[PDB]
């Protein structure tokens, strides 16, 4: 398994295979694609993965996208892989989720003018980067937590801070959400990582693809950050559905596709059943 | 007689007094012990005047108090009411007899 | 939109045409258009517009009869100076100047808030006032303009009014100092025209927006807003103005200030400090 | 009451009390006044676990007093038996509320 | 004709920053403009101590 | 620091396997200085022998 970074470093290692990345990334961004299509499919750039929380993800993300040609599902380019209360305790009671908890918190807690009611961006940031550098039994165990009544459901959609964050001053559509969200280096592939791991299945006896919880949860809680960031739609102690920020609205003749990627998150039984199974 | 230094202990957010109605539990550095070998000439000299009277009848200090260093940044939590609150310098990270 | 045909529900577009301003338009305007919108469905529909532009008139009542008590100190709100139409004004900058006639008796001044487009009278100086001889003071209260320079003036009469009792002999130069009832209103700080210190107090209801103060006004200084008088020289109401910490169960303000408190809270401006507590 | 500070002051070498035989004059130099704008959460917070006795029963300090930051290098000078005595530490140079 | 230096404020001489300045005396005239300048040195040297509780503002008060 | 507390413990020098106290003068700065040594002939003595430099706990007062 051979990573985009050490790809490249192969790659510029060499002169022909240098030659015809430079000649297909000039042809992207007849027969000078197909000779370099031909050549580049027995490269190490071809099949190149990235990790989750690598150095420098961004350049492997913006190299493996150079190569790939121009829809519903992509490929993931990654390595295949009261109790709310005592979630926060267990956290408040180690030192690195202390630190990154008050980061994001004291951030995006900040109103600054009675119209804007936080910064985006820099809430954003600190959401990803608490969600990438800590140990996924204290994320999981804040963000996923069983409950019974409506406090403790409140205080699991509080987690992510939705005042900041989730909701906005309109739905937009979920196409034109999606069209955003793969405009973009980093989002495009966690929705891409989405798609890979927590489709649903009639053959498996979960619906989940190789019987896999842990990926399809990862999949998940690697989506908080972006635009296209889920979280739960009320405070409902056992009824539990994610959605993103959206709906069906202004769909056209669109409208199948957009109920089709809106039961991805709303009428998924391989999500749901992974987060049931967790909390048991 | 024993070092000054952190001492650690597990509280509520409604039991520190500062008015939160939150029950949830932080750990608290705080600054223990008893200073005992640390007089200096400074301190001998101030402490032989205030046995002399040639002070000017102020607030002084002629004992060395254990006191914290640097303090822990910032405690974040949630309420009673769904509303997070950010204290800052709460617990101590370092002692140092001073 | 949901609409009905035979009992079901289908969708339709509903478009809304709205018509916006481009720029800060001047008083001067006194005009009449009607505007015409083609509307293309690629079917040919047309829209109208009756817009109707009238100027405003900028006069105001000619004399402002008011007083003030000989015991107030520097920076305090007296009286409100503004147009008939304060609450109208939106995108048309409006300033505030005095003229004193004797050129000797100078007092007072005037400050224009740009939220109410108003200005507020403030005491200036204390001695001009402690003299008994400048004591009923006549000046020109000047209603000005920036964008095109329509202007109007009008009288302002004032009495000084009252004694003079020196204040206490350690008295510090704020309000927010004091922390118990009796001393806040047993001295004096800068910003009352009263020449006291009021106290508020509160309730025990834990962090609440009703916190025990001493303030020099209670409508003025914990108001929430930090006006264009508090924010001259920063003594005067450092509950509403400050940019520093606060020890103590809180809230901040949302640029600044304390927006919620707990028990009673004083604050020293001198180091950018306060302290809320029981 | 004052706020802390430097004073200063004139006393013989003989009146620290530490044994000399002198009557020279040195300059002492100590840290004086008063801590009321220095307390602060931790202060708050360790007062109040002192009222709930949750305390460990050790001696700990709930009043931030007020001690030298730095001290002063050398004092030369001459006894009674002609002989130079060079003493490090005896006063303050920096006074701050800790 | 000459100039005598005077301190004009206390809080940036209290400063521990601005410690050793450097200005330039630059010496004019009136009827012909032939001037001429110089360097000034100047070093805050010494310690601060805080004045007494009931002091007045002038020295011939006591 | 006391008497009492010298001899009622034993520390590690002293063959005897209790602490002696040897008692000084009110003379002021003087060689005969109060203090608690394991031996009277040996740690007091002015001089810093081979034993005594083995390991810093013997006798700290040479
Ligand atoms: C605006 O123009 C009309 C035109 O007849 C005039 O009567 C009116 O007085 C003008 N408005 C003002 C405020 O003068
Ligand atoms: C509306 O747009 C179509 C598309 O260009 C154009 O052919 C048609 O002429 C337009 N309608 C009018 C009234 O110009
Ligand atoms: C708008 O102006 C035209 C001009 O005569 C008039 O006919 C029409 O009635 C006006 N619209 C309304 C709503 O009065
Ligand atoms: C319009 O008026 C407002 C009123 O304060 C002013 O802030 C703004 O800069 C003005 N804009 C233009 C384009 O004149
Ligand atoms: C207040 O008085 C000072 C000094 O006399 C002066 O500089 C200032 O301009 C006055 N304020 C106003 C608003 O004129
Ligand atoms: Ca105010
Ligand atoms: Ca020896």
């Amino acid at each position: 398994p051979v990573d985009c970074v050490r790809a490249n470093e192969l790659c510029a290692a060499e002169s022909n295979c240098s030659s015809r990345y430079r000649t297909l990334r000039q042809c992207l961004a007849n027969k000078e694609c197909q000779a370099a299509l031909e050549v580049l499919q027995e490269s190490p750039l071809y099949d190149c993965r990235c990790k989750r929380g690598m150095k420098k993800e961004l350049q492997c993300l913006q190299i493996y996208w150079s190569i790939h040609l121009g829809e519903f599902y992509e490929a993931s380019p990654y390595e295949p892989v009261n109790h709310c209360l005592d979630a926060a305790k267990a956290c408040n009671l180690n030192d690195n989720c202390k630190k990154l908890r008050s980061s994001y918190i004291s951030i995006c807690n900040r109103e600054i003018s009675p119209t804007e009611r936080c910064n985006r961006r820099k809430c954003h940031k600190a959401l990803r980067q608490f969600f990438d550098r800590v140990p996924s039994e204290y994320t999981y165990r804040m963000l996923f937590c069983s409950c019974q009544d409506q406090a403790c459901a409140e205080r699991r959609r509080q987690t992510i801070l939705p005042s900041c964050s989730y909701e906005d001053k309109e739905k937009p559509n979920c196409l034109d959400l999606r069209g955003v969200c793969r405009t973009d280096h980093l989002c495009r592939s966690r929705l891409a990582d989405f798609h890979a791991n927590c489709r649903a299945s009639y053959q498996t006896v979960t619906s989940c693809p190789a019987d896999n919880y842990q990926a399809c949860l990862g999949s998940y809680a690697g989506m908080i950050g972006f635009d296209m960031t889920p979280n739960y739609v009320d405070s409902s102690p056992t009824g539990i559905v994610v959605s993103p920020w959206c709906s069906c609205r202004g769909s056209g003749n669109m409208e199948e596709e957009c109920e089709k990627f809106l039961r991805d998150f709303t009428e998924n039984p391989c999500l749901r059943n992974a987060i049931q199974a967790f909390g048991n | 007689a024993r070092p000054c230094g952190l001492r650690e202990l597990e509280v509520r957010v409604s039991e520190l007094g500062l008015g939160y109605a939150s029950d949830e539990t932080v750990l608290f550095r705080y600054c223990a012990g008893a200073c005992e070998a640390a007089a200096r000439v400074y301190d001998l000299g101030l402490r032989r005047l205030r046995q002399r009277r040639r002070l000017r009848r102020e607030r002084v200090r002629a004992q060395p108090c254990c006191r914290p260093t640097a303090y822990e940044d910032e405690v974040s939590f949630l309420d009673a009411h769904s509303r997070y609150h950010t204290v800052h310098e709460l617990s101590a990270r370092e002692c140092a007899c001073v | 939109t949901s609409v009905q045909a035979n009992g079901s529900f289908v969708r339709a577009t509903v478009h809304d045409y709205r018509l916006v301003l481009n720029r800060n338009l001047s008083i001067s305007e006194n005009r009449t258009m009607q505007l015409a919108v083609l509307v293309n469905d690629s079917g040919v529909l047309l829209l109208h517009f009756n817009v109707s532009v009238l100027p405003v008139s900028l006069h105001l009542p000619s004399t402002y009869s008011l007083s003030v008590s000989r015991r107030a100190r520097r920076f305090a709100q007296i009286g409100k100076v503004c147009v008939e139409n304060c609450q109208a004004f939106s995108g048309i900058n409006v300033q505030y100047k005095l003229h004193s006639s004797g050129a000797n008796c100078s007092t007072l001044g005037v400050v224009t808030s740009a939220e109410d487009t108003s200005g507020i009278l403030f005491v200036n100086d204390t001695k001009a006032l402690r003299r008994p001889k400048c004591a009923e003071l006549h000046y020109m209260v000047v209603a000005t303009d920036q964008q095109t320079s329509r202007q109007a003036q009008a009288q302002l009469l004032v009495t000084v009014e009252g004694s003079y009792v020196a204040e206490e002999a350690g008295c510090p130069l704020s309000c927010a100092v004091s922390k118990r009832r009796l001393e806040c209103e047993e001295c004096g700080g800068l910003g009352s025209p009263t020449g006291r210190c009021e106290w508020r107090q509160g309730d025990g209801k834990g962090i609440t927006r009703n916190f025990s103060t001493c303030s020099p006004s209670t409508k003025t200084c914990p108001d929430g807003h930090c006006d264009v008088v508090e924010t001259q020289d920063i003594n005067i109401c450092p509950q509403d103005c400050l940019r520093g910490s606060i020890v103590g169960g809180h809230e901040p303000g949302e640029p600044r200030g304390i927006k919620a408190g707990y028990g009673t809270c004083n604050c020293f401006p001198e180091e950018e400090k306060c302290f809320c507590e029981p």
